[PDB]
C-alpha cells in the first residue's frame, strides 16, 4: 500500500492535519495506512478512522441521492428520453460508494474486529460494520439485497448484545449504536415500530442513568439522547 | 431521520 | 485520456449532473474531456469548465492555507519540534494544487486561447490564465516566483486591453476580470493603491452605464459591482 | 478581499 513506508505515528499525525484541512479522502487514506500497520487502535484512533470514512461516504451518499432522484424523474410518464448518461453516472458514483464500503468492511474483517476484546472497541467496530452494510443496503436492488440487510442486522445485533451486557445505558457508544440501529429498522428493514420502540427504550433508560454522570459525561450522553428524541419526533 | 453525524473528531 | 471514448455531449451532460451532485472533481474531469475533443466551447460550456476547476482548486487553496498556518506556527519561538510531517503534508497539498493549475493552464494553451477570437471567449480565457497563475503565485517561494507573478500580470493585462476596447463597462466578464486583477494587485503584487484605483474606476464606469441595461442585465452587473465595493470597503 | 466566487453555474 502507498502508506506502507510511512510511520504509524506520522500517519496518525497527518490524519489529524487532514481533518483540520477538510481533506477527508486524505484522512481516510492515512487512517487506512495506520490500520494496516497491524496494531490495535486506541479510542482516539478509532474515532479518527470513523470520522474520515464517514465524511468520504457521506459525500458519495449525498451525490448518489441527487443522481438517483434525477434518474427516477427521468423514468416518469412524459419525461423526454435523455439517453444512458444519468444511469451511467449514478452507477459510477454507486460503484465508488460500494468500493469505499468494501474497503471499510475489509479493514474491520482484516483484522480489527477479531483483535477487539474490550467492549468499547468491539462494540465500536461492530456498529461500524452495521453502518457500512447499511450504506450498501441503501443502494442495493439485486439478488443480494436481503443478504446485505441481514449482514447489517447481524452486526448491529451482536454490538447491541455486548453493549447491553457491558456498558451503562448512558455510554455514548451504546447510545449511538442504538440510534443507528433504530435508523436501520426505520429506513432499511421496513420496521418503523421496532425503530420507535428501540429509540424510546434507549432514551428512557439513559435518562434514568444520567444522575450517575459528571457534568462532562452528562453533556456527551444528552447530546445523543436529543438525536433519539429528534428521530422520535419525526417518526411519531 | 438521522444517524450519528460522526463527521467531526 | 480516460474521457476519450465518451461523446462530447455526454461529457457536458455529466458535468451538469456532477455540479448538481457537488462532485466537482468529476465535473472537472468531464469538462477536461470535453475540451480535449478539440472544438471551441460555447459560453455555457466555458462557464462549466470554470466552475468545475474553481471548486477543485478552491478546496486545495483552503487546505493549503490551513496547513501553511500550522507550519508557520510550528516555526515560532517556543514551539515544540514535531518532525517533518506538517511540511510534508503541506507540500503534498501544494503539489496537487500546482498540478491542477498546470492542467488548467495546459488546456488554455492547447488550444483554447489560440482559437478564441470573440472578445467574450478570449477575455474569459485570458482572465482564467491570470487567475491560475495567481493561484500558483499564492504558493510560490522560489526562483520562479517573479516570473509566475509576471505571467499572471501579463494575462490579466491582455484581457484588460481587449475588454476595454470591445466590451461595455457593465459587461460581467469585464467586471469580474477587473475585480480579480484588482485582487492580484492587492494580494500578489504588493500594489494596494493600484488595486484601489482599479476597483474604484471600474465601479464608477459601470455605474454610469447601468442606465443602458435591461432589468436582468442590471442585476448581473450590480452583483459584481457590489463585490468591487466590498473590497474597497475592506481596503480603505 | 474577494475575487469572483465562481463556484456555481
Amino acid at each position: 500500500g502507498a502508506m506502507g513506508s510511512m510511520e504509524r505515528a506520522s500517519l496518525i499525525q497527518k490524519a489529524k492535519l487532514a481533518e483540520q484541512a477538510e481533506r477527508y479522502e486524505d484522512m481516510a487514506a492515512f487512517m487506512k495506512g495506520a490500520v494496516e500497520k497491524g496494531e490495535e487502535l486506541s479510542c482516539e484512533e478509532r474515532n479518527l478512522l470513523s470520522v474520515a470514512y464517514k465524511n468520504v461516504v457521506g459525500g458519495q451518499r449525498a451525490a448518489w441521492r441527487v443522481l438517483s432522484s434525477i434518474e427516477q424523474k427521468s423514468n416518469e410518464e412524459g419525461s423526454e428520453e435523455k439517453g444512458p448518461e444519468v444511469r451511467e453516472y449514478r452507477e459510477k458514483v454507486e460503484t465508488e460508494l460500494q468500493g469505499v464500503c468494501d474497503t471499510v468492511l475489509g479493514l474491520l474483517d482484516s483484522h480489527l474486529i477479531k483483535e477487539a476484546g474490550d467492549a468499547e472497541s468491539r462494540v465500536f467496530y461492530l456498529k461500524m460494520k452495521g453502518d457500512y452494510y447499511r450504506y450498501l443496503a441503501e443502494v442495493a436492488t439485486g439478488d443480494d439485497k436481503k443478504r446485505i440487510i441481514d449482514s447489517a442486522r447481524s452486526a448491529y445485533q451482536e454490538a447491541m448484545d455486548i453493549s447491553k451486557k457491558e456498558m451503562p445505558p448512558t455510554n455514548p457508544i451504546r447510545l449511538g449504536l442504538a440510534l443507528n440501529f433504530s435508523v436501520f429498522h426505520y429506513e432499511i428493514a421496513n420496521s418503523p415500530e421496532e425503530a420507535i420502540s428501540l429509540a424510546k427504550t434507549t432514551f428512557d433508560e439513559a435518562m434514568a442513568d444520567l444522575h450517575t454522570l459528571s457534568e462532562d459525561s452528562y453533556k456527551d450522553s444528552t447530546l445523543i439522547m436529543q438525536l433519539l428524541r429528534d428521530n422520535l419526533t419525526l417518526w411519531t | 431521520a438521522g444517524s450519528i453525524p460522526g463527521r467531526r473528531s
